C-alpha cells in the first residue's frame, strides 16, 4: 500500500506518536508526586480558583468581592465555603477537576459581606400604533461576598 | 459538547443534571450543610412526581392485563361450566 | 519526547492524571528568557495635526478639537476600578 | 438608564471582610407621630420590633422620636457618611421590619448602577497577558530580516 | 375650574429628568421629551439581550485569540476540554486568558492532547485502549 | 428571488428524518393490544372527573368575618 | 507581574510590529492575517473600543 | 386541500432490521414511552396543538412518561413529526416508596433509583 510522496498522499498534518500508556503514567505519578511536594512545602504564592456559585463560574482570588444577583439567607459577616470549585490554580501548577475538585483538596471561604438591592432596573414594552406602552421598575436582590482564603491540601 | 455528553450519558446540557448543578453550592465554614437550594427542591419534587407517576403508569397496565387475563378466564370457564346436561 | 506545545514561550508545560483519574495537575514554570537571545542596552493647524497622524499613526480626525457640549459632557471624575 | 444615571464599582467601605466584619449602618433615626394614621405601622413597629432590633443590632444608634408629623421616616446614617431617608409611610410593622432589616444589611455605598459583579485587587496571579507572553525569543535578540 | 390639575410639574418633571442628557429639544420639551424617553427606556429593556450576546461574543473572540496563540482553534479547543470534562465556561476561560497566560497554555495543552489521542482513537479503533485524558469519570 | 438549499439544511433535515423513523420504530410496538387496554384506566378517569365536578360545584363565596370588619377601626389607633 | 501600574498597562496595551512576505502569496489570505491582526484579534485582550491594533508591514 | 394526514399501516410495522438497528425486541415490549416535544406547534395544524397540548407537551425538551397503548400510541402518531419517543429503561425496576425521592431520568432513557451524585 505503499504511496510515491506526493501533496496529496500523506495528511498535511505533523504525524503525532503519544507516549505509551505505562511509561507516561510513571511520568503522571512523577509529576503529581512534584506537585504535591510543592503543596506540601508551601511554594506558592496568591491562590486562584474558578468556583461555581449561585449558577455561574467566577474567577476567583483570597480579598476579591463577588455579587451574586439574589438573597443568600445569609446574615451579613456570616462565613461560608464554596463548595463547586472547579480549578485552583498558582504561579507555577493549576489544579483541575473532572468537573469538580474534591472537598479534601481545595478550601474556597467566603464571608457575606453586604446585602442590597440592584439599582432600579426599567422594563419598558411599547409597540408602535396599538396603544401598547408599558413601564415597571424592578429592584433584584444581591447580596456581595468578599472571598477570604483559598487553601489547598497535599491529597493528590 | 451536547452530542458527547450525550454519548457519555452525561446531560446534554451541563446546567442539567449532575454534580455541578446537583450538589449544594455552599456550606457553613463550621461544616454544618446550607438549607437545600430552591431549585434544587424544585428538580427534586419534579423528579419524585415523575417517578410517581412512573409507577401509576406501570401499575395501571399491569393491573389491567391481569384484569384482562381474568376476563379470559372466567368467559372460558363459564362456557366450559355450560356443559351440563 | 512528545510535547503537547511548544515549550519555548511563557512556561513548561506537564500534564498529569492523579491516581484516581478525577483531577488534573498541571505544572507549569515559566521558562526564562536565554541571555543569549538578549542584546546589550544600547548607550498651524493643519501641519500640526499631519505632523501629529503621522506620529501615532492616526487619523486627522481625532486631533480636531470637539465642542463645548462633547468637552462638558466628558465625565470628569470616572469611577475607578483596581 | 445606565448612560442616563451615574454609576460606580463594586467595593466595600475599608475592606469590610477582611479582618473582621463591620456593621456599615452606625445610625437609625426614627420620626413617627403619636397620631395619624400614616404611622400606625412606625407606632407598632417602635411598641413590638424596635427593641428586639436593637439588641440584635448594638453597633446601631436608634433614635425615636415622637413628634407630629405626616409622613413617618426613617434616616439610616452609615460610617462612611452616607444618609439615606426612607418614608415609613402607611407601611405595616413587618414591611416596616424587612425595611430596617434591608438599611441595617446595606452598606454605605449609593445604590446605583455596578460596572462588574466583581472586583479583584489582584487580578493576575501568573502575570497579566502582554503581547510578548508566547512569543518566543531569538538568538541574539534579532528582529525579522534584520542582517547581523 | 372645581378640580384642576397642580402636579403637572412634577408630572413632567418626571420624564424630563430622564431626558436631561439628550440633544437639542428632546432634553426640554415634554412632547418630544416623552417619545424619546419612552424609546430609550425601551431600548434599555431590549439591550439586557444584546449585552448578554456581546459578552459570548467577546469571551469567544478572546478565547480565539489566545488559542490561536498556542495553535489551536477555538472550536478545537472548547470541544476538547468538554471531552476531558473540564466545564469552565467561556467567561472564565476569557479571564483566564488575559490574567492567567500560564493556566490558559496548560488548559490548551490538555486540549491538545486530548485532541490527539481522540485521533489515535479513530485511526485504531476498538484495540487500542482509551487514552490517558479520553478516560470518564462517572458518576452516579 | 431564488433560494437554494445547503448542505447545512439538508443535514438538518436528515437528522430531523432519521429523530421521525425512531419515532416509527418505537410506535410500531405496542405493549398492549386494544381489547386488553379498554376499560383498564376507567376508574382513575372517573375518579378524575369526580374531583373535576366537585371543584366546579364547589365554588360559593368566602366566609366575612367580625373581626376582619372591626379591625378597620385600627386605622384612628394612637398613643395615649 | 509585578509591574508597576503604568508599565504594566504599557506593556499590555503595547502595539507590536509584523511583518508578512507577500511572495507567491494569495493577497486574500495575506488580508485575512493582516486584518486580524490590525483589528487586534489576535490579542487576549482585544476590544473594539480599546484601539489595540497593531502594525503590519506586508512586503 | 390540506387534510389530516392517514398513516398506512406498514409504516408502524418494524422489520428485522430495524430491530437491530434500534435495539428493541417485538417480543418482550417496553412499557412506558418517553415523549419529548423536540418541535414547535407553530405553523402546524390545530389539530397537532391539541394532541400536543393533551400529551401534555407544552413545554419542549421536557420528557413526559406515557403508556405504550395503541390509543396514546394513536395520539403520537398524529403528533410523531413534533417528538422525539424512546423508551423507558428501568435498569432496577420502578421505583419502590422508600427511594421515590432519589429517582432520576438520565439522558439514555433510563430511570435510576438511585442519585449518590458521587464518583463511580
Amino acid at each position: 500500500g505503499y504511496v510515491p510522496k506526493t501533496s496529496l498522499s500523506s495528511p498535511p498534518w505533523p504525524e503525532v506518536v503519544l507516549p505509551d500508556p505505562v511509561e507516561e503514567t510513571r511520568h503522571h505519578a512523577e509529576v503529581v508526586k512534584k506537585v504535591n511536594e510543592m503543596i506540601v512545602t508551601g511554594q506558592y504564592g496568591r491562590l486562584f480558583a474558578v468556583v461555581h456559585f449561585a449558577s455561574r463560574q467566577w474567577k476567583v482570588t483570597s480579598e476579591d468581592l463577588i455579587l451574586i444577583g439574589n438573597e443568600l439567607d445569609l446574615a451579613c459577616g456570616e462565613r461560608i465555603r464554596l463548595e463547586k470549585v472547579l480549578l485552583v490554580g498558582a504561579d507555577n501548577f493549576t489544579l483541575l477537576g473532572k468537573p469538580l475538585l474534591g472537598k479534601d483538596l481545595v478550601r474556597v471561604e467566603a464571608t457575606v459581606i453586604e446585602k442590597t438591592e440592584s439599582w432600579p432596573r426599567i422594563i419598558m414594552r411599547f409597540r408602535k400604533r396599538k396603544n401598547f406602552k408599558k413601564k415597571r421598575i424592578v429592584t433584584t436582590p444581591q447580596t456581595v461576598l468578599r472571598i477570604n482564603s483559598i487553601e489547598i491540601a497535599p491529597c493528590l | 459538547g451536547g452530542q458527547w455528553r450525550l454519548q457519555q450519558g452525561l446531560a446534554a446540557n451541563p446546567s442539567g443534571y449532575g454534580p455541578l448543578t446537583e450538589l449544594p453550592d455552599w456550606s457553613y465554614a463550621d461544616g454544618r450543610p446550607a438549607p437545600p437550594m430552591k431549585g434544587q427542591l424544585r428538580r427534586k419534587a419534579e423528579r419524585e412526581t415523575f417517578a410517581r407517576r412512573v409507577v401509576l403508569l406501570s401499575q395501571e397496565m399491569d393491573a389491567g392485563l391481569q384484569a384482562w387475563q381474568l376476563r379470559q378466564q372466567k368467559l372460558q370457564e363459564e362456557q366450559r361450566k355450560q356443559e351440563n346436561a | 519526547t512528545y510535547s503537547p506545545l511548544p515549550d519555548d514561550y511563557n512556561c513548561n508545560v506537564e500534564l498529569a492524571l492523579t491516581s484516581d483519574g478525577r483531577t488534573i495537575v498541571c505544572y507549569h514554570p515559566s521558562v526564562d528568557i536565554p541571555y543569549e537571545h538578549t542584546k546589550p542596552i544600547p548607550r498651524e493647524e493643519g501641519p500640526m495635526i499631519e505632523q501629529l497622524s503621522k506620529m501615532f499613526f492616526t487619523t486627522k480626525h481625532r486631533w480636531y478639537p470637539h465642542g463645548r457640549y462633547h468637552r462638558c459632557r466628558k465625565n470628569l471624575n470616572p469611577p475607578k476600578d483596581r | 438608564t445606565a448612560r442616563g444615571t451615574p454609576s460606580r464599582f463594586l467595593a466595600s467601605v475599608l475592606h469590610n471582610g477582611l479582618g473582621r466584619y463591620v456593621q456599615q449602618l452606625q445610625r437609625l433615626s426614627f420620626s413617627v407621630s403619636r397620631d395619624g394614621a400614616s404611622s400606625r405601622g412606625a407606632r407598632e413597629f417602635v411598641e413590638r420590633e424596635v427593641i428586639d432590633f436593637a439588641r440584635r443590632n448594638p453597633g446601631v444608634v436608634i433614635y425615636v422620636n415622637s413628634r407630629p408629623c405626616c409622613v413617618p421616616r426613617v434616616v439610616a446614617e452609615y460610617l462612611n457618611g452616607a444618609v439615606r431617608e426612607e418614608s415609613i409611610h402607611c407601611k405595616s410593622v413587618e414591611e416596616i421590619s424587612t425595611l430596617v432589616q434591608k438599611l441595617a444589611d446595606q452598606s454605605g455605598l449609593d445604590v446605583i448602577r455596578i460596572r462588574k459583579p466583581f472586583h479583584t485587587d489582584n487580578p493576575s496571579i501568573q502575570g497579566q497577558w502582554h503581547p510578548f507572553t508566547n512569543k518566543p525569543t531569538t538568538f541574539r535578540g534579532l528582529r525579522p530580516r534584520e542582517v547581523q | 375650574l372645581r378640580n384642576r390639575v397642580t402636579d403637572r410639574y412634577f408630572r413632567i418633571q418626571e420624564v424630563l429628568k430622564h431626558a436631561r442628557h439628550f440633544r437639542g429639544r428632546k432634553n426640554r420639551c415634554y412632547r418630544l421629551a416623552v417619545r424619546t424617553v419612552i424609546r430609550a427606556f425601551v431600548k434599555c429593556t431590549k439591550a439586557r439581550y444584546l449585552k448578554k450576546k456581546n459578552m459570548r461574543t467577546l469571551w469567544i473572540n478572546r478565547i480565539t485569540a489566545a488559542s490561536q496563540e498556542h495553535g489551536l482553534k477555538y472550536p478545537a479547543l472548547i470541544g476538547n476540554l468538554v471531552k476531558c470534562q473540564v466545564e469552565l465556561n467561556r467567561k472564565v476561560l476569557a479571564d483566564l486568558a488575559i490574567y492567567e497566560p500560564k493556566t490558559f497554555k496548560s488548559l490548551a495543552a490538555l486540549a491538545s492532547r486530548r485532541r490527539h489521542e481522540g485521533f489515535a482513537a479513530a485511526l485504531g479503533d476498538g484495540k487500542e485502549p482509551e487514552g490517558i485524558f479520553s478516560r470518564v469519570v462517572q458518576y452516579h | 428571488r431564488p433560494r437554494f438549499v445547503s448542505l447545512r439544511a439538508k443535514q438538518n433535515m436528515i437528522r430531523r428524518l432519521e429523530i421521525e423513523a425512531e419515532n416509527h420504530y418505537w410506535l410500531s410496538m405496542p405493549y398492549m393490544t386494544r381489547e386488553q387496554e379498554r376499560g383498564h384506566a376507567a376508574v382513575r378517569r372517573r375518579e378524575a372527573f369526580e374531583a373535576i365536578k366537585a371543584a366546579a360545584t364547589s365554588k360559593f363565596p368566602p366566609h366575612r368575618f367580625i373581626a376582619d370588619q372591626l379591625d378597620h377601626l385600627n386605622v384612628t389607633k394612637k398613643w395615649s | 507581574s509585578s509591574f508597576s501600574r503604568a508599565p504594566q498597562q504599557w506593556a499590555t496595551f503595547a502595539r507590536i510590529w509584523y511583518l508578512l512576505d507577500g511572495k507567491m502569496q494569495p493577497p486574500g489570505k495575506l488580508a485575512a492575517m493582516a486584518s486580524i491582526r490590525l483589528q487586534g484579534l489576535h490579542k487576549p485582550v482585544y476590544h473594539a473600543l480599546s484601539d489595540c491594533g497593531d502594525h503590519v508591514v506586508i512586503m | 386541500k390540506f387534510t389530516r394526514s392517514r398513516i398506512p399501516e406498514k409504516v408502524f410495522q418494524a422489520s428485522p432490521e430495524d430491530h437491530e438497528k434500534y435495539g428493541g425486541d417485538p417480543q418482550n415490549p417496553h412499557k412506558l414511552h418517553i415523549v419529548t416535544r423536540i418541535k414547535s406547534t407553530r405553523r402546524r395544524p390545530y389539530w397537532e396543538k391539541d394532541i400536543i397540548k393533551m400529551l401534555g407537551l407544552e413545554k419542549a425538551h421536557t420528557p413526559q412518561v406515557h403508556k405504550n397503548i395503541p390509543s396514546v400510541n394513536a395520539k403520537l402518531k398524529v403528533v410523531k413529526h413534533l417528538i422525539r419517543i424512546k423508551p423507558l429503561k428501568l435498569p432496577q425496576g420502578l421505583p419502590a416508596e422508600e427511594n421515590m425521592s432519589n429517582t432520576c431520568l438520565k439522558s439514555t432513557g433510563e430511570l435510576v433509583v438511585q442519585w449518590h451524585l458521587k464518583p463511580v
